[PDB]
C-alpha cells in the first residue's frame, strides 16, 4: 500500500452470514464472587505481580455496519472473550489461547487466529473495580493490565459458545456512550475502531 | 490497624510513600489506599495505610509526622470516622 | 559515506517519546479568528460549501507531552470553557497530513525563521458528521451514504524542545488525561476520548 | 411528506430511488429522524420536495416492509414517533 501502515490500516470484515455458531459445556469464573476476585488478584499481585489480561475484538459486518462479537452472561453483563496471561506468556499467543479454550471447536478443528493490532490498554490501579485508559501518576503499580487486540477472523469460522453464554453481534452504534449498558471499555470500541479502514466483503 | 497520612501533591506515588514508611522502619504495610477521584482515578492527596500490627501504628504515630513528601510535611493520624471527616474536608478545600 | 543499518523491526505496537512539559514554550502573535465564530454561521458554510466542493475534509492534530509520568494533550482554549484542537479543513485535493503540517504551522508555527519539522506518521481516529449539524460519530450511521464532514485525527510527534507563536485571542495549554477522560461536558466527544485513543501507544516519559 | 417505517440500514439513496420510480424528481432534501446519541435511525424520514408522492409511493416495499407516506404535520409527526418507539 502507498501510505504507511501507521497511518492508514485496512481490515477485511466478513459479513455475519460467513459465520456458524454452536454451543458447548458450560465455562465458569475462576472466582464465584467479586469478593474472591479480589482476594485472588491480591495474593497472585504478592506471588507473581500485575496480573495480565488480553481480550481480543472480533468483527464482522452486517446492514453496512461494524458488528463486535460479545460474550453475554444473562440479561445485562457483557464481555470480551479473553482472560489472564500465564506467568512469561507472550501476549499474542495467549490471547490465541485463551480464544480457543473460549470459542474453539469440540471437534478439534482449530480457527486461525490472527491478531496483528493492539487497540487499547486499561489499568486496574486497586484491588478494586475501576479501571482507567491510563495510569493514573500515584501509581507505580499498578494491578492490573488490560490489552485488548483487533482479531482478524477468517472468510468463514464456526464459534462454539461455551452454554452459559449467549455471543451477541453488537453494532457500533449500540455501544457508542452507552457505559450504562456495556461499561467504559466495550462502550469506547466505536472510538478505538474509528481509525480501521474496513472492507466490507 | 491503621493511619491516615497527608496532604500531599496527586503526584506523590505509591513508591514514596512505601519508602518513607520503611525509612521510619515500618515494613508490614498491608495496604496503601489512595483517596481517589473515582471518575478519572486521580489522587485527592491523602492515603490509608494499613499495618499488620499495633507496633507499626505506634511508629507510624510517631516518626511519620513531619517528614516531608514533594516538598510538603505530613501530618499522620489514627484511621477513624473523625479523623477521615478532617482529611477528606482539607482534600475538598486543595480541589478549589 | 554511511554504512547500511539493519531495519528497525516492524511491528505494530508503537513506541513514542514524551518529554516534559517545560521544554516547550511560546511567544504570542497576531490573533486569528475562524471563517464561522456564529452555530448559525457554521452551518450555512457548510451547507454552501457541500453542494461546491462536497464533504467537508478537517485534519486534527494531537500534540502530547508529560509532566509527572502521566501525558498530557496540548490544546487551544478559546475560551473559559471552549477548547479545540490544532487543526483545520483541508483544501480541495490537498493531501490529509501535508494539509496537517499547513494548518498546524498557520496556527502555532513559530515566526522567527526556524521552520517547524511536524512528524505525523499515526491516525488515532475519525469522526463523522452525518448532517449540517453538531452531532459526530465514531462511525458513519448505516443509513448514511453522504457524511456532510469527515473529521481524521492524528498523533504529531514532536521534538524534544519546541517554540511554537500562539495566536494571542488564544491560550495552548496541557491537559492532563485525567482531565479529559469521562469529560465530554467539559471538552465534547472528541477531546474528551483521546484517553482511550492514546492507550494503544508505548509511551516513553523521557 | 413524512415516510415509513423503514429499517435502521435503509439508506438515504434507497429511499431516493423508490421515490424516482414514481415519477418524483423534484425532491430537494431527505430528512431521516434519528437517535441524537448515536445517530441510528428510528425508521422514518421528512421528505421535502408532493400529492405525487401521497398517492403512487404507498403500496411500494422497501427492504421488506410496506411504506406508509403521508402529508407532514405535528398530526403525523407524532403518529410515525409513536410508531417509532412502538418497535
Amino acid at each position: 500500500q502507498t501510505k504507511p501502515l501507521t497511518l492508514e490500516r485496512t481490515i477485511n470484515l466478513y459479513p455475519l452470514t460467513n459465520y456458524t455458531f454452536g454451543t458447548k459445556e458450560p465455562l465458569y469464573e475462576k472466582d464465584s464472587s467479586v469478593a474472591a476476585r479480589f482476594q485472588r488478584m491480591r495474593e497472585e499481585f504478592d506471588k507473581i505481580g500485575m496480573r495480565r489480561t488480553v481480550e481480543g475484538v472480533l468483527i464482522v459486518h452486517e446492514h453496512r455496519l461494524p458488528h463486535v462479537l460479545l460474550l453475554q452472561l444473562g440479561t445485562t453483563f457483557f464481555k470480551l472473550p479473553g482472560g489472564e496471561l500465564n506467568p512469561g506468556e507472550d501476549e499474542v499467543e495467549g490471547l490465541k489461547r485463551l480464544m480457543t479454550e473460549i470459542l474453539g471447536r469440540q471437534d478439534g478443528v482449530l480457527q486461525d487466529w490472527v491478531i496483528d493490532d493492539c487497540i487499547g490498554n486499561w489499568w486496574r490501579p486497586n484491588f478494586e473495580p475501576p479501571q482507567y485508559p491510563y495510569i493514573p501518576a500515584h501509581i507505580t503499580k499498578p494491578k492490573e493490565h488490560k490489552k485488548l487486540f483487533l482479531v482478524q477472523l477468517q472468510e468463514k469460522a464456526l464459534f462454539a459458545v461455551p452454554k452459559n453464554y449467549k455471543l451477541v453481534a453488537a453494532p457500533l452504534f449500540e455501544l457508542y456512550d452507552n457505559a450504562p449498558g456495556y461499561g467504559p471499555i466495550i462502550s469506547s470500541l466505536p472510538q478505538l475502531l474509528s481509525r480501521f479502514n474496513f472492507i466490507y466483503n | 490497624a491503621a493511619v491516615y497520612v497527608g496532604s500531599f501533591s496527586w503526584w506523590t506515588t505509591d513508591q514514596q510513600l512505601i519508602q518513607v514508611i520503611r525509612s521510619i522502619g515500618v515494613y508490614d504495610v498491608v495496604e496503601l489506599k489512595f483517596a481517589e477521584n473515582r471518575a478519572n482515578g486521580q489522587s485527592k492527596g491523602y492515603a490509608e495505610v494499613v499495618v499488620a500490627s499495633e507496633n507499626s501504628v505506634h511508629k507510624l504515630l510517631e516518626l511519620l509526622p513531619g517528614k516531608v513528601l514533594n516538598g510538603e510535611k505530613v501530618d499522620v493520624r489514627p484511621a477513624t470516622r473523625q479523623n477521615l471527616s478532617q482529611f477528606e474536608a482539607q482534600a475538598r478545600k486543595r480541589e478549589c
